[PDB]
Formats: C-alpha cells, structure tokens, sequence
C-alpha cells in the first residue's frame, strides 16, 4: 500500500487482523480478583509462560513493526483514502488493540520490559499523538513500574515530552502516576530523575492546582440604596466616612483586610451583584464595586497605586472620607482631609449604589453617616449631602451584612429564596398622559 | 534596579550599617500575584547582615533603605533577584519579584 | 490462619524460595508441640500414643501436612533453613506413622498433580552432603599448627547430618505402617 | 425557594430542637437525619454567578465538533444547536469562550520575515459566521475571567467598565486607565460594506499584541475601527456571544495570518516558537451556565454591628480570625475552597495524584526538593489540612503524607535504621539504670524512663529562599514540632472520643481516613521521640487505659478497629517493644 | 484479670483480633503474629540484641556519634541510584571513617555495625549497573575497594569476615584489572587481602574458588583484551595484563608466611 499498489491486488486482512488482535487480548488477559488464590496463581504462572514464550519467539518487534507501518498515516480518514474505507473504519480500533496487546504482552514480565529499553526511546516519541496517547502511556507505566532497567535511559528529553503532555491535553493523573514511577522504583530513588522533574514541572506553576490558605472576608453596608435615574426624586451627590479605631497589620500570616468604598448592585435587585456571597473577595474585587485601602485604588480584581500626602495603609484612628456623584459617574475619597489624588470614572450607572467596607479579622471601624447617626468630623464637599438623607420614611438606617448568611446555629439559619426587585427605592414619577 | 513603596512610616532616623543583623518579616511574591514565601508564614523572624551577600542584591539595597520599624515594598529586577538562571523549583527565570518587607528590630 | 498465611506463600510462585523468619519461628513451636516429650505400663504408653494422636491432629487438622508439602515443592531442591524446618515439621506430625497425615498428604498429591514436589525431593537428596576427606585433612592441619577452631565438631565435614537424617526420616514414615498406596507412588 | 420565601431546615443535630418530631415519627422509628453526626452538616445550595463549563456531550441544544486542520485548512472547532428546528428549541443568545487565556505581558513597552514571527508577540484567531447565520446577533472578541453576565439582552453598551483616574498633587490627570471585563464587537456592525455575510461567511479576525496590550479586529480584509487597549498582565479569553438563528451558529479558526503568530502558541508555552497553528485537546469550548451548586462554609466571621452614640456612628467590629484553604485553577484563573473538592470527583483524584507526585520527588531524602516544595506547600497550610474536620479522606490522607515526608521522614528513617543496633555509653548517668524502677518489681510504662544509647542527631535548616547559601539544602526542613505534637495528641484523644460512638461522620468519610494517617503522624512522631514523659503517658492511656494507669473508658485497642488501623497499632506495639528490649540492654550494661 | 504487662495485653490482643474475625490482609496476619511470637519468646530478643551491644568510654562518646552519623550516611545511599553527588557523598564519607580513631580502636564494634556489607552492597550495586558495560564510577569502587582491604589489615577477625564474601568477589574479579592505576582497588586485590597471610583462610579456601581463577586466567591466555584493543593495542592473542593479576591471587593462595601451602 505505501509502494502505491491497487487495492484489488493489495491483500488487506483488516477483519482477521482485529479478530485475531481481539484473540490475544482474551489469551493475555489477566487473572480477576474474585478468583482463589491458587486458581489466581495458576493463572499468573500460564500468563508469565505465555509472555516468555511469544518475547523468545519475538513476537513484541513484530507488533511494534505493525504499529510503526500504521503510524504513516496520520489519520482514519487519510488511512482511508490509502487502502479502503474498512481499512479506514478500523484503523484507530487496531492501533488501540495493538498497543493493548503490547501492554498485555510486557505487563508484570520484568524479562520483556528490559528487552523494551532499547524501543522506550522510540515510543515516547509518538506520546503527542492523540491517536495513541493512551496506549503509549500504558506501556511506558507498566515498562517503568517492572523494569528498574528502564529507568536509567528515561534522560531530560523524555521527563520534559511527558511533562509537556500535561499542558497539550490537559490534566491526568496517568500521567502523574507515570512521572511519580519515574521517582521511585523498587524502593530505589532515581535523585536525578526526581531533580528534573521538580525543576521542569514545579517552577511554573501553570499546570499543577496551587493552594493557600486566605483570610475570610466580609462586607458590610447601610441600609440605604443610593440610585441614579431619568426623572427620578433622587440626589446625585453623596458623602460618608468611615473611622478605623482599631487595626491590627497581621492578625494572622496572611495580611489584614480592610478597604472602604462604593459597591453597586446589577440591576434594581436588593442583593449585591458580581461577587462571591463567601470568601476572600472584598470591595473592589469585582467590576461592581469600588474601594480604597490607603495606598491602591481596587476595583475587577485590580489594584492602581494612589499617590497621597503621607501614604499608609489604613491604621488605628484614620478618617477616610468618600463621595460619589452620580451626574458624572465620579468616586473619590479624601484620607483625614486631605485629598486623594486618583478617582473612578465613567462607571455603570443602571444600578443602586451603597456605601460598603470589606474586611477580615482585625477591625473596629466605625461608619459615620452624617447626621443624627454619625457626627462628620470633616464638613462634606459642597453639593455632596450625607448619606443618612437617603433612607425612606418608614425604614430605618441601620448596618447590616451585604450578603445574605451570616454565622449563627444551623437550624435557626434562616434559607432565603431569590428577592424581588428593589425598582421602587427609585421613585419616577408616571403621570397618566391627558 | 529596586524599588521601594512605603506602605507604613519608620522612625526615619535609624537605618541599617555595617555590622548590624537585619530582623525582618517578609512576604515575598511573583509578580503575577503567587506567593513562593513568608518568614510570617515560618514564624520566625530572618536575621540576615549587612554587606556579605547572605540575601540577594535587591534585597540587600532594598533593607539598606529602609528604616527602622517601616514596611516597604521592595521591587526586585532579575538582574538583582537570582538573575537569568533563576532558582529551580521555586523561582522561574527571568522573574521580578516583590517582597512586602518590615524591619522589626536592629542590632 | 497462621497455617492457611504460611500455605498460600508458599503457593505463591517466586523463583527462589525466600527465607521468612515467620516460618522459621512458627514450625519449629508446631514441632515442639507435637512431640511434647524407664519401663512404662501399657495403658501410660497408650495414653502417651493417644496425645500425641490428639496434638498432630491439632494441626493436620489445620492444614500442615499440606502446607509442609508446598513448601517442599516450593524449596525447588534449594538445601536450606526453611525446608530445613518444614521436613522437622512434617516428621513431628508424622511421627507414629499416623495413618490420616499419610492419606492427607497423598490425597493432596494425587489431587494437585505436583510434580515439583518430587522434583525438589531428588534436588535434595542430591544437595545433601557427604564425609570429604579432604576437608577432615584441611581441619586436621589447621588444628596441628595451633589456629583454634571455631567449630570443635568439624561441622565443614558432613555439613548437615541433621538434615540428612531428617529427610530420610520423613520419606521413611512416609511409608511407615506398610503404605503400599504411598510405597508405590513414590 | 421561590421570590420572597423564607426556610428552615432542621436536621436535627438537637432532637430538642426538632419540634413535632415526638408526635410522629419517634414512636414509628424514623430517626434524625443528624441523629449521629458531631459534626454540622454541610449545606449546598444553587449558584446565583453563572461560570463558564465545557459543553457537554449531551447537551440537548449545543453542539460542539472539532475540525482538524489539513495542510490547506486551519483547526476549526464549530459550533452548531442540534436542537435547531425542533420544538422546545431555545432562541436565547449563548455565551462561548475558549478554555484558555492570552497573558499580556507583565511591564508593556515604551512571505512573512521568519526571524520576525520568531520575535513577535502578536497572536490572532478567526471566528467565521456560516451564512444565514443573522451576525447582528453574533458578537466576537476577548473577555476576561470576571464575565459573569447572562443578561438575555446582551449589548456592547451594558459592559461594564470603570476609568481609573490617577492624577498629580495638582490634580492634573497624568494617566487614565479603563477596564472591562469584555472586550468584543459585533458582526452586524463590521459589515462595512454590507451583506458580507450573505455572500460568503463572515470572517472576524481578532488580533491581540501581548506586548503592548492593543486588541484589534479585521473583518473581510480590512481593520475595523473599533480598538481596546488593555492594562498589563491581563488574561483574555477568546469568546463568542451569539444568538443562534440557523442549525450552524459558528467557527471558531485557530488559523495564522500576514506577521501573526496563531493563538496556539500564545497559548501554550511548548509552542511559543511554533508558527504552525494547532488545537490541542485542552482547547475545547466552554459555555456560560447555572447548573452549578455552591458549597456554604461550615463557619462565618464573627462580626459585631451597634450605634454606640449619636456622635459615635456605628460601630462594625470583628476579631476572631478564620481562614480558609483556596484552590487556584491555573488555566482558567478562577479559586475555589478546597473543600468544594469533595464534589468535583475528578479535581480531587488530579489533586490526591499531585500530591502523591510531591511525596515522591522529595521521597528518601531529596532534601533540596523538600525546601522547594516548601514554597508550594507551607505549613500553615500543612496544619490547616492537620487540624480540619471537613477535609476530603483523599486529601486528609494525602496532606499527612507531605507532611511526614517534607519534615519528618528522614529522621525517622535514620532512627528506624539505628534503633536494632545498641551502643551505650558507660557513663555516670548509665550506671543509675535498673530493670525495676523500685523494690516492688513492677514493669514501668514502656518508654518512660532514663535511656544513654546513642541516638542520632536530630539537626533541621530553616526554608528561606531570599538566603543564597546552598548549604541550606542540607538538612530537612524544619517544623513547628511542640505545636505539631500538641495538635496530634488533641486530634487523636477527640478521635477516640468521637470513634467511641461509632459516629455517621468520621472525618474524611471513614474510620480509615480518620485513623491511619492520624495513627501515622503519631508513629512517626513517636519514632523520632518527640514525646516526653507526661505526653507518652497520655498517649499510652489513650491507647489502653487499664494496663498503663501509673500506680468505661476503652483504648484504642478495643474499639472494633478497622484491618489498615490494626497494621498500624501493631507498628505502635512493635515500637513499645523494642523501647522495652532497649531497656532491658541498658540495664544489663549498667549492671555489667 | 488484670494484664498489668504490655506482654500480656498485646498477647491477649492478638488473640482475641484473630478469633473474632478472618482477617484479610496477610501483612496484617505476619504483624500480629510477628508480635505474639516476640511477647512469648522474650529471651530470643536478648539472644539477637546482645550481639549487637556495644559499650564504649564515655571519654570517645562524640567521636562514635560522629561515626555513627557517616556510617548512616553510607546506609541511606543503598536507598538512592548511583550518580556523581552520591559518589561524593560515599568517598568523603569513607574518608571520614578513617580519620575518625574509633574506627581502629573498637573494630569489633564496626564489624557488628556490619560496615564491610554495606560497602559490598554499593559495590555490588554499581557492579550490576555498569559491570558489563565497563565500569562506571571507577573511583567510587577504587575508594570501596581501598576501605574494604584497610579492613581486612586492620584486624584478624575482620580479615575472616571479609573471607566469607569471597565467591562473590572472585565472580567479580574481572572489574578493572586491565586498567592500570586502579591496581590494589579491583574485587581481586580485596579477595587476596581476604585471604593475605592468614593459614587458616587458605587452608579454608575452597578447589571451586581457584578454579574459578584459574578459567579467568585461562581465558586471559586464549583471548586478547577487547577494550585494550578498541583503544587500539596491536593485537596479540593473548592477554598478559589481566593474567598477571590472576597470577599474583594464586599467588597469595598458594604462598604463606614464607611457606608454602601444600594442599
């Protein structure tokens, strides 16, 4: 077929080759748990017989002589345009059944699997293809988990192709196992093998799941529901502060958490919008939300340095100050009086704002409204009126969480269901037309 | 080649000569955002001296600036943080690094 | 338990029997305590005849008198500590020419068809050693030019009487009582 | 729960709590379903945040196949609705992006030339509309991992977005930054010269320059005018939002242009030379979805909230730190807590086998890559995985193991290999050795007591990367041993306590995941002989509290044990054995 | 009753583990009764640890920790593959055997230690994974081969003690005789210093062991050296450098204290 011959004249055994193949899978097939231990045995004894017998007969270089002619075709559908659409068809079923054969042939045999050092070389290096990915794996696990031989010729070039197989076709653990047999064998530990991986894997951090340890988070908002809208008894200037009477830098190895600001909720809905309920999220860690820290401006997860006179991280008996207007969509903030020399711009105003400070362990802040609630130490920028001025005439200002669960005994934790929305915190008035 | 932001105000009188062991808690990060160490994390407190290339270059200037009782972040090039070659298993090569730095203590 | 852990590893195929001090330590008390041992009345020697009847059957009830054949088969003709124990064993419940053990252990011969164990059987009797005059020579040089011994019984001369004279003894109670069954499958 | 409903659930962990359970149930003998459990159990509730997922196979309205590429053709992964033309049909606009990110670079910059791909950083992929396909509802272009957007009107007006200002002391604006989570623009539109579909498929081509962070595309041939500029290090997803009006919604092409090197090698770091495009099985398209479920924690921040004053304001307090253990998915740059592996079978066995693979590379005394795994895996977090109680078995079992082998293996190998070999000094200290501590000849509690044989060296190097000394490899890692030690004794003393029940919620899911490698940690500790005196007179009563009182509770012994515990509480008898054999040796020489 | 003994509580545990349930896990089965037989047979830990019970002064306590530290050093190598660090790590821990003086003064302590099996064991080690394909690592076997003939000549005892391992290294002997600068650090040189000036080892000394020289040195006479003629020697068929060395082990075979060994 490769020397260019018809297909008439070409003899092709396509059907007897994969029922043969299907035949020596069933006569290597190897002995099932349930059975006996002395039945088990005898098949393992007949098992390691019948290997010892096709590898003196030299039965695995034929197979690999198989799987290297089939090879040249890169795909079912060339192999088929080659010979036939049979040839075609079973093409991927008799690499699969070959390779399986392989495995079968050289499993728990530590006599074969030192006869295949010489070809390891020559299969690690069809692994990339997905036609034989699998297969390939198999063979070269059972070949380093019985030869100890087949260690010593596994060098840099073969650790780096298996390691890169896990960033071509994603996670697997086989190839893990593989890599971790290429570690230890036999209670002997290979020190180079075991370098090579650790600095050709390890150091990126790319494919490997990374873990650490995050403080818990929590945000916490007023009452009020600060809105922008077309005809709207609304005002688009306000103002709040906050006082940090206590913080302690490092109340654990991860660095406190405290960031005060603005966060807005999609659409007219009640519940805050874009972050997580629980975790180690905070005011402007999502595009919904707006905050300061003392030194960062944050907000989709990203910080932006922020000049400042005298330039701290929020301590014990700090002021900060905040405003917002909705008219031109502008955030900003002034630390103990003086001004912040940075503000947000241009944000979506088809939402509710509400002041919100997000937190860990380690705070005593305290939220002044303005008003009779809170007392301003700084008078409020011209135009900007306190955020108390917000709160409907029935409800009352008060400080709750901004999301839903809070701590408390299971069986008192109260499950809610979705909220409706909140369109009649803007109140638009709609006249019948006359 | 390292930078220096000052996160918490020093003394600004004291600052670190010849002869004098360093006390430090660091926190040291990738530039991407991964953390690869913490003396916080550990525990203990490093204690590196001044002028005999205990620590890398960056570190070294980057200590040397800072006062006593300050937090800084100190922002490390390759060329002054384990170079081109890199460190293997920990730090990739070519990799700037950031460390978030307080001098505790200083004899 | 202990009987049915010692037969399956000796059923388990390895390429050479593995010296396992688990057996080594376990035949040897099964041993002791079969025999458990001066003109005496016919109903003492009997009641002596009865017990030991009573603690072979202790553990061929078990399972030893197959377990002391695998591991023979097992030996493959390889003279040592553990087929060294294992023929003491097999002569401690043997002893008497106990009719059952004798049946057992050829039933399970008939049964499994091993020829390995025949095979290990001529391996041993050809491993088992000799007088070497040559040796005695080199012993009695060494003592005439002074060297102390290490060995006062010239144990390089007949290296292992012991084993000799247990196998011998096992393949003879083998056939004690007239066997003819036994006599002529061997 | 519907709108404005309002629940609770009572498993009942307190049958006081449980209100009519007396009245029905109780006498026909159904029992709580908490009725056994020292531990909450653990709620899991619908996601409100829609995530990106891969497509399943049997999805019944989106079909994905990939095209391989020919030498004439680029890879193609095309997306079709099966369900197109039939009844219960969705005409709702789907969300579609690519598994993984284009990473800009970290600091931006102030036939094609080879040499000039070679060096370029500009990365490019297509999207073809098949025709029929109405591209006014086709959108093409980047997102970021924050989209989380499922509004059925999708618009380029509602993105959200944000300008950070940053100005001078002046005031002057010196820099403005915008930021969006999406960065796409819309067929319809692109027809500059119209019916560009209709013809032939529409082609939009998206280029990204990681090197500067500019985003372009070019439909039919020409560049069209809309351009986003993007802050360094952002991670872009090529993304797709359509609205299927035909059986064949769209192409995704990884194919390559005039100087633009295909998204394959910006992809993947093997191929960052590889100007030959590529679509490796770790590509696959992922479309936004709610079929998710969200794990609460067992536990929530303490916070305090109250008007103190008129002039004071509220006051929100919170001092009582939690923390929680976050598993950072690399490709798709999102974090989930670890304890939400214990539905996502597959992470978790990926997860157990990486950690196995960190046993082993450090595995028999790789001392040099115990400290560099240190960096990966701290001890906070070895102690946080010591002490939790809701933490998979996998991962309990897996975490104890990294712990014992970073730390601890070596020394107690070096003591396991000298423990059969006794060389005693005789020295003052060994002459006051006796077989029986006093005139009454009463065994002493095996351990106990004063021992001269020499004993190896126990020596640690502190993990400290910032250091340049080399020597530092020298020596496993050092540990917080009294506080290990500590928590084991705590952990293994609630475990019997809690065993002694037979509870319905071993930690880890079994008796084996709760005991073996706690047993474990325990045994080598003991092997090392880190217990002093008074700490191995409380483990020993907690192993058997009659034998070893020094002169209703059950030991460890007789707690109905599972086979793997029993193998290790023969290990622990073995150990109190030889500690006996070397007792009696030393005696016997100090009598010599 | 009352255990009140740790002998008796893991005797009585045991027992009742196997009688209340069939256990599945035979290395569960061999851990209980490894234990049991232990509780009941006291004495028999006695009769294996005393052997292994050194005393020493209190005056040489750090110099045998010191010791004791690089002979575990040597120990953990057996557990890791041969390579250039581990080859460092084994020569500069022999080297500080021999400085250390404990190493003369108590032999018998290091021949309980058992030093001269575990250098065997490298040796053998290295020999199977690179024997015959000319020896890798020659300086690591010089230097084991160098420790292993000091301590045939540092005492009498250990001089027999290394005799018994004599088969093996006679099996071996074709390492590197025919690489010069390595004389004296080849298994040969190791199996005569076993069997150098001692009339009870060579009375000892088996017909199979000098016939297996003698089929060496045999071979050396019928064929040439097959790496001396890749270096590219001229080719004569036979082969007088590895006879020589064969030569001389006859030599101390025959050849003791002046006299001659008639058998």
């Amino acid at each position: 077929l490769s020397k260019k011959a018809k297909a008439s004249t070409v003899d092709l055994p396509i059907e007897s080759v994969s029922l043969s193949l299907q035949d020596l899978i069933g006569y290597f097939h190897p002995p099932d748990e349930h059975l006996e231990h002395e039945d088990k045995q005898n098949r393992l004894r007949a098992l390691k017989n019948r290997q010892n017998l096709f590898q003196e007969e030299g039965m695995i270089n034929l197979v690999l002589e198989c799987i290297d002619r089939l090879h040249v075709y890169s795909s079912a559908a060339h192999f088929a345009d080659v010979a036939g659409r049979e040839a075609g068809e079973s093409w991927k079923s008799i690499l699969n059944s070959l390779y399986e054969l392989l495995a079968a042939l050289i499993r728990g045999n530590r006599k074969n699997c030192a006869q295949f050092s010489g070809s390891l070389d020559w299969l690690i290096s069809r692994l990339e293809r997905l036609e034989a990915s699998s297969g390939i794996l198999e063979v070269l696990h059972c070949v380093l988990v019985e030869s100890p031989e087949a260690l010593n010729i596994i060098k840099e070039g073969h650790i780096k192709s298996i390691i890169s197989l896990l960033d071509k076709h994603g996670r697997n653990h086989k190839v893990l196992d593989v890599l971790c047999s290429l570690c230890v064998c036999h209670g002997v530990a290979v020190r180079s093998n075991q370098h090579l991986i650790c600095d050709n894997l390890l150091p990126g951090r790319d494919l490997l799941l990374q873990t650490r340890l995050v403080n818990h988070v929590s945000s916490m908002r007023p009452n009020i529901f600060l809105g922008v809208s077309e005809g709207s008894a609304q005002y688009k200037k306000w103002y709040y502060e906050l006082m940090v009477d206590h913080t302690e830098p490092f109340v654990t190895a991860e660095a406190t958490h405290l960031r005060v600001g603005w966060a807005s909720t999609e659409g007219y809905s009640p519940y805050p919008g874009g972050g997580e309920e629980w975790g180690g999220n905070g005011v402007g860690d999502d595009l919904f939300s707006y905050g300061f820290d003392g030194l960062h401006l944050w907000s989709g997860c990203i910080a932006r340095t922020v000049s400042s006179p005298n330039q701290h991280l929020l301590r014990t008996d700090d002021v900060i100050s905040c405003c917002l207007d909705l008219s031109a969509p502008s955030i900003s903030f002034r630390i103990n009086g003086q001004p912040v020399q940075g503000m947000f711009e241009n944000f979506n105003i088809d939402g509710l704002f509400f002041p919100v400070v997000s937190f860990s362990a380690g705070i005593k802040v305290r939220f002044l409204l303005g008003g009779r609630h809170g007392e301003f130490k700084f008078l409020p920028p011209p135009g900007y009126a306190p955020c108390y001025e917000a709160v409907l005439p029935k409800e009352k200002l008060k400080v709750e969480h901004s999301r839903e669960y809070k701590q408390e005994r299971t069986y008192t934790r109260d499950l809610l269901g979705p909220t409706v929305s909140l369109t009649q915190a803007a109140f638009t008035p709609i006249p019948v037309d006359t | 080649g390292v930078e220096i932001e000052t996160i918490s105000p020093g003394d600004g009188r004291t600052f670190p000569k010849k002869g004098q062991t360093c006390v430090v808690h660091y926190t040291g990060m990738l530039q991407n955002g991964k953390k690869f160490d913490s003396s916080r994390d550990r525990n203990k407190p490093f204690k590196f001296r001044i002028g005999k290339q205990e620590v890398i270059k960056g570190f070294e200037e980057g200590a040397a600036q800072m006062s006593l009782g300050q937090r800084a972040k100190l922002t490390c090039t390759p060329d002054v943080a384990y170079g081109a070659t890199g460190h293997p298993g920990v730090i990739p090569p070519n990799a700037t690094l950031i460390f978030d730095v307080e001098l505790l203590n200083l004899e | 338990q202990l009987i049915l852990l010692f037969s399956r590893t000796a059923l388990t195929e390895k390429c050479k029997l593995e010296e396992d001090f688990l057996y080594m330590a376990y035949a040897d008390i099964m041993a002791k305590s079969c025999h458990d041992e001066e003109v005496k009345s016919f109903e003492e020697k009997e009641m002596e005849k009865q017990k030991l009847l009573y603690q072979q059957a202790r553990l061929h009830d078990r399972g030893a008198a197959e377990m002391v054949l695998q591991t023979i088969s097992a030996s493959k003709g390889e003279t040592g500590p553990m087929v060294a124990a294992t023929l003491k064993l097999g002569i401690a419940i043997l002893n008497g020419g106990n009719s059952t053990v004798q049946q057992k252990m050829l039933d399970y011969l008939k049964e499994k068809k091993d020829v390995g164990f025949f095979q290990s059987l001529a391996g041993l009797m050809q491993s088992c050693s000799v007088l070497d005059l040559n040796a005695f020579e080199r012993q009695n040089k060494a003592e005439g030019l002074g060297m102390v011994t290490e060995e006062g019984s010239g144990e390089k001369v007949l290296q292992d009487d012991e084993f000799t004279c247990d196998l011998f003894r096992f393949l003879q109670l083998l056939c004690e009582g007239h066997n003819s069954d036994f006599q002529n499958y061997l | 729960l519907g709108v404005a409903q309002v629940g609770r659930m009572n498993f009942g962990k307190d049958v006081s709590t449980l209100k009519y359970f007396t009245i029905c149930g109780l006498q026909e003998g159904y029992e709580p379903f908490a009725v056994n459990t020292n531990r909450d159990i653990t709620m899991w509730l619908s996601k409100r945040l829609p995530q990106f997922l891969q497509v399943p196979s049997n999805h019944e309205h989106i079909e994905v196949t990939r095209i391989d590429g020919t030498i004439d053709s680029s890879p193609c992964l095309k997306v079709t609705q099966k369900s197109f033309g039939s009844q219960n049909s969705n005409t709702d606009i789907m969300f579609y992006r690519l598994s993984m990110p284009i990473e800009c670079a970290e600091v931006f910059s102030k036939r094609d030339d080879y040499d000039f791909l070679m060096q370029t950083s500009t990365y490019y992929y297509s999207v073809r509309i098949f025709p029929g396909q109405e591209p006014a509802n086709v959108w093409v272009g980047w997102i970021t991992s924050d989209f989380h957007q499922y509004d059925t009107g999708f618009d380029l007006d509602r993105v959200r977005t944000v300008t950070v200002t940053l100005g001078d002391e002046k005031g002057k604006v010196h820099e403005s930054i915008k930021r969006s989570n999406c960065y796409m623009v819309c067929a319809g539109e692109s027809m500059s010269p119209g019916q560009g579909r209709n013809n032939n498929g529409l082609e939009i081509g998206c280029v990204v320059d990681a090197a500067s962070g500019l985003l372009t595309f070019i439909a039919n041939g020409k560049e069209l005018s809309t351009y986003y500029q993007v802050e360094p290090s952002t991670k872009l997803f090529p993304a797709v939002f359509a609205q299927a009006t035909s059986p064949n919604v769209f192409q995704f092409e990884l194919g390559r242009i005039k100087n633009v090197m295909p998204l394959s090698a910006g992809l993947f770091k093997s191929e960052h030379k590889n100007p030959v495009p590529q679509c490796p099985p770790r590509l696959h398209v992922q479309f936004l979805s709610h079929v998710l479920w969200s794990r609460m924690p067992n536990q929530f921040l303490k916070v305090d909230v109250s008007r103190i004053s008129e002039r004071q304001g509220w006051l929100v307090q919170c001092l009582d730190p939690l923390q929680f253990m976050s598993l950072h998915i690399p490709e798709e740059n999102r974090s989930v807590d670890i304890l939400e592996l214990t539905e996502q079978e597959e992470l978790l066995k990926f997860h157990y086998h990486t950690l196995r693979l960190y046993s082993a590379v450090c595995a028999l005394g790789n001392h040099r890559v115990a400290h560099a795994l240190c960096s990966h895996v701290d001890e906070p977090q070895l102690l946080y995985a010591i002490e939790n109680k809701y933490m998979p078995g996998l991962l309990r079992a897996g975490y104890y193991d990294l712990l014992i082998d970073i730390h601890l293996s070596s020394y107690a190998t070096a003591r396991l290999m000298m423990n059969n070999e006794y060389i005693v000094p005789m020295t003052e200290e060994t002459k006051s050795i006796t077989l029986f501590p006093d005139e009454n000849k009463k065994h002493g509690l095996p351990g106990i007591g004063l021992s001269t044989s020499l004993r190896p060296r126990m020596q640690f190097s502190s993990p400290s990367f910032v250091s340049i000394s080399n020597e530092c490899y020298q020596y496993s890692p050092e540990f917080p041993l009294d506080i290990l030690k500590s928590k084991t004794i705590q952990m293994l003393t609630e475990a019997v306590k809690e065993g002694s029940l037979h509870a319905r919620d071993p930690v880890g899911g079994t008796t084996e995941f709760l005991f073996v490698p706690l047993i474990k940690l325990f045994y080598t500790l003991l092997i090392m002989g880190i217990f002093h005196n008074e700490d191995l007179k409380h483990i020993l009563q907690l192993i058997e509290p009659s034998v070893f009182k020094e002169a209703p509770k059950e030991g460890l012994l007789q707690m109905k044990l599972p086979e793997p515990v029993k193998l290790q509480m023969c290990l622990l008898l073995q150990y109190l054995c030889d500690c006996q054999v070397r007792h009696r040796i030393e005696a016997i020489v100090a009598f010599s | 009753k009352k255990s009140s003994t740790l002998q008796q509580l893991i005797s009585e545990t045991m027992v009742r583990w196997a009688q209340e349930s069939v256990i599945e896990d035979p290395e569960l089965v061999r851990a209980m009764f490894v234990l049991l037989h232990r509780q009941y047979d006291g004495i028999g830990g006695l009769v294996r640890a005393l052997p292994k019970t050194y005393t020493i002064n209190g005056v040489s306590v750090e110099d045998t920790i010191n010791l004791l530290a690089s002979l575990g050093q040597i120990r953990s190598l057996l557990s890791v593959r041969m390579g250039k660090e581990e080859e460092k790590l084994m020569i500069r821990g022999l080297g500080d055997i021999m400085n250390n003086k404990v190493f003369y003064q108590h032999p018998n302590l290091m021949r309980a230690l058992g030093m001269h099996e575990t250098v065997m064991e490298v040796m053998v080690n290295v020999l199977g994974g690179g024997e015959s394909k000319e020896i890798t690592f020659p300086k690591m076997v010089a230097n084991c081969c160098r420790f292993l003939c000091y301590f045939c000549r540092i005492s009498r005892q250990n001089q027999k003690a290394m005799f018994d391992h004599l088969s093996y290294l006679l099996e071996n002997s074709s390492v590197g005789l025919a690489s010069p600068a390595m004389r004296g650090s080849t298994p040969l040189d190791v199996a005569a210093a076993s069997v150098m000036d001692n009339n009870e080892l060579a009375l000892a000394l088996r017909e199979p062991d000098l016939e297996k020289v003698v089929r060496y040195l045999a071979g050396c006479g019928l064929q040439s050296c097959q790496m001396l003629v890749s270096k590219g020697y001229p080719d004569i068929g036979w082969n007088p450098v590895e006879g020589e060395r064969y030569l001389d082990f006859l030599r101390f075979a025959v050849f003791c204290n002046g006299e001659s060994v008639e058998e």
